[PDB]
RNA sequence: AGCUGUGUUGGCUUUCUAACCCGCACCACUUAUCGUGGUGGGAGACAGUGUCAGGCGGGCAGUUU
RNA sequence: GGUCCUAAGGUAGCGAAAUUCCUUGUCGGGUAAGUUCCGACCCGCACGAAAGGCGUAACGAUUUGGGCACUGUCUCAACGAG
RNA sequence: GUGAGUAGCGAAAGACGGGUGAGAAUCCCGUCCACCGAUUGACUAAGGUUUCCAGAGGAAGGCUCGUCCGCUCUGGGUUAGUCGGGUCCUAAGCUGAGGCCGACAGGCGUAGGCGAUGGAUAACAGGUUGAUAUUCCUGUACCACCUAUAAUCGUAUCGAUGGGGGGACGCAGUAGGAUAGGCGAAGCGUGCGAUUGGAUUGCACGUCUAAGCAGUAAGGCUGAGUAAUCCGGUACUCGGGCUGAGCUGUGAUGGGGAGAAGACAUUGUGUCUUCGAGUCGUUGAUUUCACACUGCCGAGAAAAGCCUCUAGAUAGAAAAUAGGUGCCCGUACCGCAAACCGACACAGGUAGUCAAGAUGAGAAUUCUAAGGUGAGCGAGCGAACUCUCGUUAAGGAACUCGGCAAAAUGACCCCGUAACUUCGGGAGAAGGGGUGCUCUUUAGGGUUAACGCCCAGAAGAGCCGCAGUGAAUAGGCCCAAGCGACUGUUUAUCAAAAACACAGGUCUCUGCUAAACCGUAAGGUGAUGUAUAGGGGCUGACGCCUGCCCA
RNA sequence: UCUACCCUUGGUCAGGUUGAAGUUCAGGUAACACUGAAUGGAGGACCGAACCGACUUACGUUGAAAAGUGAGCGGAUGAAC
RNA sequence: GCCGUCGAAGGUGGGACAAAUGAUUGGGGUGAAGUCGUAACAAGGUAGCCGUAUCGGAAGGUGCGGCUGGAUCACC
């Protein structure tokens, strides 16, 4: 779980780490790594879009198979490694063709697993097979959205989904945010819940390791004089004085919905969100 | 104190040089006014 | 007040595919995850877009006090 | 307890405070002597619960009052060197 | 012009003898004296572009003078197959054939190119000039290519723009192996004293490179036929060299350096020159030479040279010997500065390599070495007043907006230490004691066969001064409140905070061609991330909590 | 080319000091298993130079310098330069 | 007569325990019940009581568990 710390310093007063007991073979595989230069919000004009980014520690992207091809070949699981680009851990499967690849690792996985559409396809944790071939009440993750595209929905650490039922051409999926939604019946799904479940209790504990992860400070609005934030200065501290708290570009940020009338999402979203 | 001209042979040519004038279009209007006024040195 | 059923007008829906659309899959130009060409699979006369019209709009401008 | 009215019409906790005009509030401690300081009272001109309320070990080239130590800052100045 | 022959003369130790000259406190030569010495010393980048050097100059420039010069006239100075780049490779970025967008101009982008601050990459000692030296010439080398060649092996070979390995990587700590420099005692050369005394007693030095043969203290993994290849995957029964490696040993080397003898010239012109012998042993030993090894989480660039593999091309080349060829650009000079950026010969700023002795944990402090400099105005008199320092009777904040400035505390080794708390802290809490030199005994490592050498701690005895970290360098402390939790960051140049950040709490928005933002659009950021994840609003660790009102 | 964040590739920090997790041995455990002694070398940790800053004060103010020098002062293995 | 070991009292400093005292301050018993309500003992008129929370001027009221030391007809 989480290994705690003892308050020898005011920095390490309440800091709490995440114990690396589910990591085997800590060195990577030197044929599936691709370089990853950073950018802090610097698009193809050099300007600054999205704020609060940049710096920290160098990384190196690790090529992940989200497609789950190579039908009907038994894949062992060798070693469970660490991945900095994302919240889950990672796996190193070996297909019997000697084609070593990476899989995002579900909850308990060391044994050896199968990808096949409908042969028997062996519904267990780690096996990917399309949603027409999955019985109901079955916790899946890493679903595709468009057929043959690649697994998109629910890829986090400790995330999941749930197949509810089967409609006339689609299936019916309950997502992690609590939003029932129709997905086409030939999208794949890994069966299981993705591992590394103790992730959101990692108390960072210090403004320095919240700072070498690629985060910069975020100055509040009411301390900017009114050239650049609609919560401008005033003498002393001040209540906001608007009918609605505003983002730094005029739009009200506290309450107003933002999505627009969109193609192939109104006829599919049955229930909305629950928050 | 550290003054505001720290000289360099490369940034002086990669910015104000001849082939950075002729690069764009408005550089060829700068070079059209310095060989019009009658300057000796067109591009630094 | 309300029945019946033809000649003509304006809708609400429901389904099919021929435009159009895909930051959807292999395939060629090519030992380029750009592009165009090609059988699919999706969505489909809605969306994107042109002209007109109404409503919010200190996000921004011109000025009065 | 009566009664007017408001959409209900200041709860726990703090209180002459970075918040108190009059005010140098008042009684206690500190000094030979204390408009500043510390502990209390509460009649809050006008504290108050995420423009957070009340406490707090550790940390400060922070701000305010009192002790020992040391001294030309001082009573009171004099001499010498570049 | 007046201000006026006034303010200045830009940190800083000079004194004299000799020359030179029309002219000298200032130029050159000599002796003594002082100053830096983790630098005021020695090499290279950036930048400047002849300043460098010899012979002649004295109108201007130099804060004075000048015979002098970084200033004027004449004539000279920079040598590479091996050093730093280019003919080799790729990061961020830039540019982009077709293409996609836009009133025109033009913006974006795929294949391909450009781009070192990085990867690859064959030479080292000594001599010499008035100015250049891994460049010139002395002695030994090495990599690429070409030509003759013999022992020749022959489907033996050459292998891609293509498959594979490889190159290939963070911060932290500790124990090692070897070497560099250091210090002492005993290889050799010269001197042995006219200030009391002394004659194993006084100063100086203790050599050598790259190549190519050897054997090494440690560090890292254990071995076979089958499913664009016999290689790299995969899976199977059976089962002690492999690479990489600082350092050392001979040879390189009958050679070359050397503190000095001794043999030659006019001012020995302050010099060449011919031959001339030493180079042991002991210790203390790094920040140099591995990201090696163990641990930790924040998970630590790419492509080439190089090695194999086949598609293919061909059947022609090992070793060894001998001769031959190898291009372009930068080299002078200053380079923590009188030569660079500050208008100046300006008390500022300017990346990196080398860095010794004494005392010391130490690259701190005081005094010196190698090696440089004496700061381009001086001479007098020692009034007031300003500026930088030193000491003081009795009293000790009475001074004052205020203990503002100064004074005291300061090192190591010991005894001893409260409230309070998040149990880590408070704490160097506070308040206290001891230290010098000489002589006698004994217990402590490592080195070594051992005398020998360095590292140390105990008691006891004794001596001297006013004073024993005797000089320089090095915390004042305590009680009680206020604001902010902390380390951090802010108004280059009147404000460093109680303001900003912060770890944590919430609230709301986003189902993926996501919301949000930049851009008229194409394209991008968000992200090669997907509700334990992203954008925004307020509060600001931790503890106990957050009350009623929806007109 | 100054400064403000920022991307790719490098470099630099004398020394000395406390002693977090763990691991091993011993003591009890066989119940609910926790005390000591060694070893290990953690941290926006403490004292201090280079190095980076600019708190108090005196001088300077037709300055030596259109922002500086003298004595002291804070950070110094990182949110560093 | 001088030197040294041991040595009461004194002076210096941080603590440890009781006691005397102190602006205000919180409950407690005492009376005499004037002030405000009836919470128990009858089924005391909402059956009581023990733990444990949360609210109110005042006894106290409600929630979730246990007890009969719970009338009627003892709640068949
Ligand atoms: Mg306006
Ligand atoms: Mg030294
Ligand atoms: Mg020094
Ligand atoms: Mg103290
Ligand atoms: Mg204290
Ligand atoms: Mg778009
Ligand atoms: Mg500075
Ligand atoms: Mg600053
Ligand atoms: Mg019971």
């Amino acid at each position: 779980a989480i290994k705690k710390y003892k308050p020898i310093t005011n920095g390490r007063r309440n800091m709490t780490s995440l114990d690396f007991a589910e990591i085997t073979k800590t060195t990577p595989e030197k044929s599936l790594l691709k370089p990853l230069p950073k950018k802090a919000g610097r698009n193809n004009q050099g300007k600054l879009t999205v704020r609060h980014h940049g710096g920290g520690h160098k990384r190196q992207y690790r090529v992940i198979d989200f497609k789950r091809n190579k039908d009907g070949i038994n894949a062992k699981v060798d070693s469970i490694q660490y991945d900095p680009n994302r919240s889950a851990n990672i796996a190193l499967v070996v297909y019997a063709d000697g084609e070593k690849r990476y899989i995002i690792a579900p909850k308990g996985l060391e044994v050896g697993q199968i990808v096949e559409s409908g042969a028997e396809a062996d519904i267990k944790v780690g096996n990917a097979l399309p949603l027409q071939n999955i019985p109901v009440g079955t916790v899946v993750h890493n679903i595709e959205l468009k057929p043959g595209k690649g697994g998109q929905i629910a890829r986090s650490a400790g995330a999941s989904a749930q197949v509810l039922g089967k409609e006339g051409k689609y299936v019916l999926i309950r997502l992690r945010s609590g939003e029932v939604r129709m997905i086409l019946s030939t999208c794949r799904a890994t069966i299981g819940q993705v591992g590394n479940l103790q992730h959101e209790l990692v108390n960072v504990g210090k403004a320095g390791r919240s700072r070498w992860k690629g985060i910069r400070p975020t100055v509040r609005g009411s301390v900017m004089n009114p050239n650049d934030h609609p919560h401008g200065g005033g003498e002393g501290r001040a209540p906001i004085g608007r009918p609605s708290p505003m983002s730094p570009w005029g739009k009200p940020t506290l309450g107003k919905k933002t999505r627009r009338g969109k193609k192939s999402s109104d006829k599919l979203i049955v229930r909305g969100r629950k928050k | 104190v550290k003054r505001t001209y720290q000289p360099n042979k490369r940034k002086h040519s990669k910015v104000h040089g001849f082939r950075k004038r002729m690069s764009t279009k408005n550089g060829r209007k700068v070079l059209a006014r310095r060989r019009r006024k009658g300057r000796k040195v067109l591009s630094a």
